[PDB]
């Protein structure tokens, strides 16, 4: 069986810039390598086969090179629609092998999250539950920390957090955070605060509402 | 024209089995191998195996020998993968894809050039549960306003979310579902001009096929 070592595991580069990914096979694969693109939420796509042969519906920005055990894949003039995970594949054998993948992200200017907070709907309340939701949308860079306060006091339990993959138009990230309580407990408190720390501000970015 | 159409999502109990199908159209079925590929939740694509539908000939990555069995029915142009006796390690998305059979000096052009849409397989003893869908409307005014839908308490994945039946596609973020105590929760946001809501209608459309659930939830300002 032929093993494939794909590097690096992650790459970050600027718009208009250029990146290269490498793959090394455990033995000579005689130029039978292909490269595939996996964009978030979609199925894989063929970009190149036999080391350097492009599909005709793939931009000429994409290319490939190499021989023997050592191969590379390059993208020039990076666009935000290039955001994706990339895989090599060897097919110089009856049994094929994918490389481990390279996640590509783009750099851009720092952007502060736009923060919205939402109280529980009447529909949820009437069934006995109460969830409070905060969206922290279109920020950069990706690292952010969110805390929930109820009348000032920190609540860690019952918090569900979810992050998007990088946006393929503006190269920002977004985050949802949901604090789930009971109706009973929701109705005992007044102030609900979504507090975010992000490198774009010295102190936290907060959104709150008062139940009454 | 060239199409590979996979069967729908499967929920499977630990220790049980399931059979996936991939219906090919738009080309000569027996001139192409059918390969299958696994996409685990975290981490990368894994090649499972190949089948030559003309003869029944197969080959597997070692790790899947004993687990997967590839067959086909030529009359219906349909490839099958039986996944036998499963655990949570087998939870994933599974693809079929085609490979040009004929030998050429510089190998095939048809190197996984077309793919099926994927079949999601979840291995779990939790019960199918429909989502509750709750509107997210603000409790302060700017030129843009952000609304939402909370899709809570469902199992198993996936669900579909759209806004105004497809029309609102710009400024939508639909967040990946998170699993907590055997139930998934997801949310979706949409941003529109504050001049346009709540003076006009914004609705989230949620589907959960495993439960036969379709909901439309109109976002109305908060009482
Ligand atoms: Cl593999």
């Amino acid at each position: 069986d032929i093993q494939m070592t794909q590097s690096p595991s992650s790459l970050s580069a600027s718009l208009g810039g250029k990146v290269t990914i490498t793959c090394q096979s455990s033995q000579d694969i005689n130029k039978y390598i292909g490269w595939y693109q996996h964009k978030p939420g979609k199925g894989p796509r063929l970009l190149i086969h036999y080391t350097s042969i492009l599909r005709p519906d793939i931009p000429s920005r994409f290319s490939g090179s190499g021989s023997g055990r050592d191969y590379s894949f390059s993208i020039s003039n990076l666009e935000p629609e290039d955001t994706a995970t990339y895989y090599c594949l060897q097919y110089d054998d009856l049994l094929l092998t994918f490389g481990a993948g390279t996640k590509l992200e783009l750099k851009r200017a720092d952007a502060a999250p736009t923060v919205s907070i939402f109280p529980p709907s009447s529909e949820q309340l009437t069934s006995g539950g109460a969830s409070v939701v905060c969206f922290l949308n279109n920020f950069y860079p990706k690292d952010i920390n969110v805390k929930w306060k109820i009348d000032g006091s920190e609540r860690q339990n019952g918090v569900l957090n979810s992050e998007t993959d990088q946006d393929s138009k503006d190269s920002t990230y977004s985050m949802s955070s949901t604090l789930t309580l009971t109706k009973d407990e929701y109705e005992r408190h007044n102030t609900y605060t979504c507090e975010a720390t992000h490198k774009t501000s010295t102190s936290p970015i907060v959104k709150s509402f008062n139940r009454a | 024209e060239v199409k590979l159409e996979e069967s729908g999502a499967e929920l499977v109990r630990p220790g049980a089995s399931v059979t996936l199908s991939c219906a090919a159209s738009g080309y000569t079925f027996t001139d192409f191998e059918i390969h299958w590929v696994k996409q685990p939740p975290v981490g990368g694509l894994e090649w499972i195996g190949t089948l030559d539908p003309e003869t029944g000939g197969t080959a597997y990555n070692q790790n899947f020998k004993g687990r997967a069995t590839l067959t086909a029915d030529k009359s219906s142009s349909t490839a099958y993968m039986e996944l036998r006796s499963l655990t949570s390690e087998d939870s994933a998305v599974y693809y079929c894809t085609r490979w040009g059979k004929k030998f050429y000096y510089y190998g095939t052009s048809y190197a996984m050039d077309y793919w099926g849409q994927g079949t999601s397989v979840t291995v779990s003893s939790a019960k199918t549960t429909p989502p509750s869908v709750y509107p997210l409307a603000p409790g302060a005014t700017n030129s843009m306003v952000t609304l939402g839908c909370l899709v809570k308490g469902y199992f198993p994945e996936p669900v579909t979310v759209t806004w105004n039946s497809g029309s609102l596609s710009g400024g939508v973020h639909t967040f990946p579902a998170v699993l907590q105590s055997d139930l998934y929760t997801l949310s979706s946001s949409v941003t529109v001009p504050s001049s346009t809501w709540p003076s006009e209608t914004v609705t989230c459309n949620v589907a959960h096929p495993a439960s036969s659930t379709k909901v439309d939830k109109k976002i109305v300002p908060r009482d």
